[PDB]
C-alpha cells in the first residue's frame, strides 16, 4: 500500500468540496477522530456496517458526519475518472451518482473487492489530507 | 539426510513484524513473502528465534548457527534456514469453528520447492500433491472453488458470504496430506485466499497504553492467526552428527515450544516446529 | 551516495535556524530518530506520505517534529542556489517559498524525481550533521 | 561449442552486495549493471561461488577454475566466466501470484549478446526474438506497453506500476521462448522495467541484532526477488574435454543449487543453472 | 596500406591495469592518458592481446609482431600500434538504457589525429565530421550542449551530470558516423564527459578472498563499463601481402573476440575490432 499524489490531490479537492475544510484552511477537530473511527470499523467490522454507521445524518454528533461518506465518493467518483480502457474491462470504471447511497450502491454491486480496495485507498487519502492542514 | 522440510505450528498468535511505516489503520504489519505476499517468516528471524531456544548449548550453538556477534573470532554458520512459507492458514467459518485455508497456488509453490530442494521424504508427498492439484484443476474448468474434503462441511462459509464450500466427491485426501496440511482443509481459487490472506482481512488486534488509568497511546497489531503452518526448509552442511542429532531431537520433540517474532512478554508466537513425516 | 560537504554545512545552517540546536550545542534526543525514521518512511511508504507525517503540528510527539521539515527546506533552497544555470539543466533552481509548506509544494510542482532525489540527499546530511552535536 | 548461455533460476531471494556505503535508509546495496543499471551477479561472484560448490573436486576446480589464493604455483583458470544479467524478474500481480517482467530493451541486449558471442543455440534463438520484438514493436506504435501471451492473463496489474496488461492476439509465444524467458510472462517498455526494477521498489528488509533481548544494531537490505532469472556466458578455453563434461552435468543436474552471495547460514542466493536448450 | 582507423567496441568490463602507486580506495586503477585524463590502452597492451589471440598463427606473429621474448633470433615487428584513445563511452540514460557519450574534443582529437596519420580512406571522414563539428558549434553559441540525432531520444536525461539531451533539427549524421560513433549517440561538451569519466563516476567493484567463511582479503577494483569504444591507428609497414590480409580479415570476421585486460577469467575486456570503412 503507498497512497499516489494523485489521491491526495483527490482528497484535498473533496474536503474542499463537501465543506470540511473551511476557506482559511482549516477543519473542525472531530473529523480525524471521525476518519481515524472509520478506518478503525471498516477494518473490523466490515464495509457495510461502518458505511451505514457513518453515512448516518440523524445521529446527534457534534459536527456533520455523513461528510466523510461525501468526500469518500468524491475520491472514488476521481479514481474512477482516470481509469484505462484495460482496466474498464476489469474494473467498475461507472461513476457513483451523486445522489446514490453509497452503503445502497455498495451492497446493490454485490460486495466485491474493488470497492473494498478503494474505500481503503479514499480512507488513508482522506486521512493524510486532513493532517496536512491545520485543526482549529 | 541434507534437506528436510519442517512444519510451524504456531500455538498462539505471531507477529513478525516487518519494518513498516503504515499509515493507515494498521500501525504495525506482519512480514510478507517478496514474491507472493503471504505472510511470512524472515529466515533471519526465525534463525535467531532457534539460537535464541538453544543458547544454553554453547557448543550446539556455535557449531550449528556460528559465532556471537561479539566475538574475536567468527565462526561461518553450518545450517541454513530458509524463510518459512505459509501453508495453512485457519479461516472462520458457520458449520465449523475453523478450516485449514491453503491455496492451487500454494500448492503448487509446496510442490516445486519440494522438487528444487529435494526433502527427505518429498517423493511420495509430490507424487499425491501433484494428483491431488490436477485432479482440483479437472474439476474447477478455470472457475473460483472452495473444495472441502469432508461431506459434513457442504455450504460452509469460508470467512466470506461468496466464497462457499463443495465437496467434489473425486478428489480423495490422504491421510498423510491431512496431517500435513490440516484436519479440516479447504482448498480456494488464488483470488478467494488473497481476498482472505491480505491486509483488510487478516486478524487485527487492538492496543492501547494507559497513563495512570487513562489512554495515552492507541495502536492496531496485524497478527498471523492461531494454528497457522508454515513450513520452511533446513539445510544441513558439514555439521556434527551428534550436534545434528541432538538439535533435531530437541526441535521435534512434543515438549518444545519457541518464540518466533515480537511481543514474546505478551504470549505472542509461540510455536512447535514438526519434522516432515513419512508419507 | 557521498558525503557532500556544502549539503552538510546547509544542514548546520538549517539546524540552527531552525531552533533545533540549543545556544550551547545541544539538541532534543528525540530529533534523532526523527532525522533516522524519515529516511526509511520516504522510502517505504512515499514521500507525500511521510513529509505529511513529519510536517504535521498536531502531533503527540516528544518535541516540535515538524522543525524537520523546516531544515529540510532550508537545506534544499540552499541546494537551489548554487545551481548552474543554463538552458540543458535538468534542474529547476526556483526557490521554495516560506508561506506554502513543504507538502503543498510537491503536490503543486508535479515533478517528484527532483524532489525527491533532493530530500533524500538532504535527509542524509541532516543525519550526517546532528552527529556533530551533544545528544540530550 | 565455445560459448554457451547458462540461466540461472533463483530459489531464494539473493543479495550480491556492492561494497557501497550508502549512508541512506539501505546501507547494503546489491550489485548493479555497469551500463543498463539493472541487478547483476559480477563474474567473480559466480566464479567463486561455482568454485566454492565444486572445491571437493580438487582436480576440477584446478584444470577449470585455476590455482587456489595460496599456491606455490600458479595456473591461470582456463573457462570464462561472464557476468549475469538480469533476464526477467517476479512482479506482484492479483491474477496470478507473480508475473514474469522482461523489457523490451532487455531483450534487445539479449538478441545483441546472443549475436556477438554466438552462443551454441543462437540462430533460431535470434531469429525468434528479433520476430517478437518486430511484432511487439508494430501492435505498441511507440506507446508504454505491457503485453502478456496468455489469454487467461489479460488485464493482469502490475502492483508497483499500476498498469494492466494487454494480449496482443497476433504475436505468438513459441515455446522454447517461454521456457527462457519464464512462464506468465509479461513483456513491458523500459520505463515500467526501470521503476520496477529501481532502489525503492526492490524487496528490502529489515533486520537487527538483539543482545538480552535489547536492540543493538538495525539496518535494511535489499534482495534480488526469488524466483528471477539471469544469464551469463562461459566460454571454454583450451580446457580438457573430460573435466569440462564433468562440470555441465553437474551444473545441470536438477539435483544441483548452487549459493551465490552473502547471508547463506539464513537462506539467500540458492540457484539452479540451466544451458540454453535446443530450439 | 599505410595508416588504418581501428575501433575496438568492447563487449565486457575493461581493467587495464595502470600499476601506478594508489593515493586513495580504489586498489586497482585503470590506464588514462598524461594529458587528457582521458582512459586509454597503452600500444603494448594492445600488441600484447592481439598477439595472444593469434598466437596459434606462429607465421603471423613472427611477420607482423615479432620475435617472442628470450628468443635468440631477435625479430622486429613489422607492424606498430598506437595508443587507443577513448572515442565514445555509454552513459545512464532514462529514455533508453544508455546513451553513447561522444564529447566536441575527443571529435576535434580525432580530427586532429585523422589528418595527422592521414589514416586511410579518412579524406571524407575528415570532412564530414568538421562540417558535424561547424554545425555544433553554430548551434551551441559557446554554451554547454548535449545533442542527440534521434526525434525518439530528444529529452533524455544523462544521470550522471543532470543534463537534458536536444536534437538539433537543422545537422544531418551521416550513416557511416553513426557506425563509426555508435548507436544512439549524444555530442556533449569536454566538462560534462571529463566528469562521466573520472575515477569518481565510472564503476568501482569490492572483491573478496574467502577462507572457509573467513574473509582473507579485501579491495576494489575500477573497470572501464562495456560497450565502450576506443580507437587506435595501425600502420602496416611494407610487409607480407598474404598475412597482413590474413591478419586484417580475422581481425574484422564477427566470429573474432579479443581480449584486452586484467581479468580474462572473470570476462573482463573482450572487445570485437573493427576497421574503418569507406566514407
Amino acid at each position: 500500500m503507498k497512497i499516489s499524489k494523485k489521491q491526495i490531490e483527490y482528497a484535498i479537492e473533496a474536503l474542499r468540496a463537501n465543506n470540511i475544510i473551511t476557506n482559511d484552511n482549516q477543519y473542525p477537530k472531530v473529523f480525524k477522530g471521525y476518519i481515524s473511527s472509520f478506518g478503525a470499523a471498516v477494518i473490523q467490522s466490515g464495509l457495510i456496517p461502518a458505511i451505514i454507521f457513518f453515512e448516518n445524518e440523524d445521529n446527534d454528533a457534534n459536527a456533520d458526519r455523513h461528510k466523510i461518506i461525501g468526500v469518500l465518493k468524491d475520491i472514488i467518483n476521481a479514481m474512477r475518472q482516470q481509469y484505462t480502457v484495460t482496466d474498464a474491462t476489469i474494473l467498475v470504471s461507472s461513476q457513483i451518482p451523486a445522489n446514490y447511497s453509497m452503503a445502497q450502491y455498495i451492497i446493490e454491486h454485490g460486495n466485491t473487492d474493488q470497492l473494498l480496495k478503494e474505500i481503503t485507498e479514499a480512507a488513508v487519502a482522506m486521512k493524510l489530507a486532513l493532517r496536512m492542514y491545520k485543526s482549529e | 539426510m541434507t534437506t528436510r522440510m519442517y512444519v510451524i505450528n504456531t500455538l498462539s498468535n505471531m507477529h513478525v513484524g516487518s519494518g513498516e511505516v503504515n499509515y493507515g489503520v494498521i500501525a504495525n504489519l506482519i512480514q510478507r513473502d517478496s514474491v507472493t505476499n503471504l505472510p511470512n517468516i524472515n529466515s533471519s528471524g526465525l534463525k535467531g528465534a532457534i539460537r535464541e531456544y538453544f543458547k544454553e548449548n554453547e557448543d550446539l550453538v556455535r557449531e550449528l548457527f556460528g559465532s556471537a556477534p561479539r566475538d574475536e573470532k567468527t565462526l561461518p554458520g553450518k545450517v541454513r534456514f530458509f524463510e518459512a512459507n505459509l501453508l495453512s492458514m485457519p479461516v472462520r467459518s458457520d458449520k465449523v469453528p475453523f478450516l485449514m485455508a491453503i491455496s492451487d497456488e500454494v500448492l503448487q509453490e509446496l510442490i516445486t520447492k519440494m522438487k528444487f530442494f529435494n526433502c527427505e521424504e518429498a517423493t511420495q508427498y509430490i507424487s499425491h500433491l501433484s494428483t491431488l492439484l490436477d485432479n482440483i484443476k479437472t474439476q474447477a474448468q478455470g472457475t473460483d472453488f472452495a473444495y472441502v474434503f469432508d461431506p459434513l462441511l457442504q455450504g460452509a462459509i469460508i470467512e466470506e458470504v461468496s466464497i462457499r464450500a463443495t465437496c467434489p466427491s473425486h478428489i480423495p485426501l490422504q491421510p498423510s496430506l491431512k496431517k500435513l496440511l490440516g484436519d479440516r482443509l479447504v482448498i480456494l481459487s488464488h483470488k478467494y485466499f488473497s481476498i482472505l490472506s491480505d491486509d483488510n482481512h487478516l486478524p487485527v488486534l487492538s492496543r492501547n497504553n494507559l497513563e495512570n488509568g487513562q489512554s495515552a497511546n492507541l495502536w492496531y497489531e496485524q497478527v498471523l492467526p492461531r494454528y497457522s503452518r508454515l513450513y520452511f526448509m533446513l539445510m544441513d552442511g558439514n555439521a556434527q552428527s551428534e550436534y545434528l542429532k541432538k538439535f533435531r531431537d530437541t526441535l521435534c520433540t512434543p515438549s518444545t515450544i519457541i518464540q518466533i517474532g515480537a511481543n514474546a512478554s505478551i504470549g505472542y508466537g509461540y510455536c512447535q516446529i514438526s519434522e516432515l513425516s513419512p508419507f
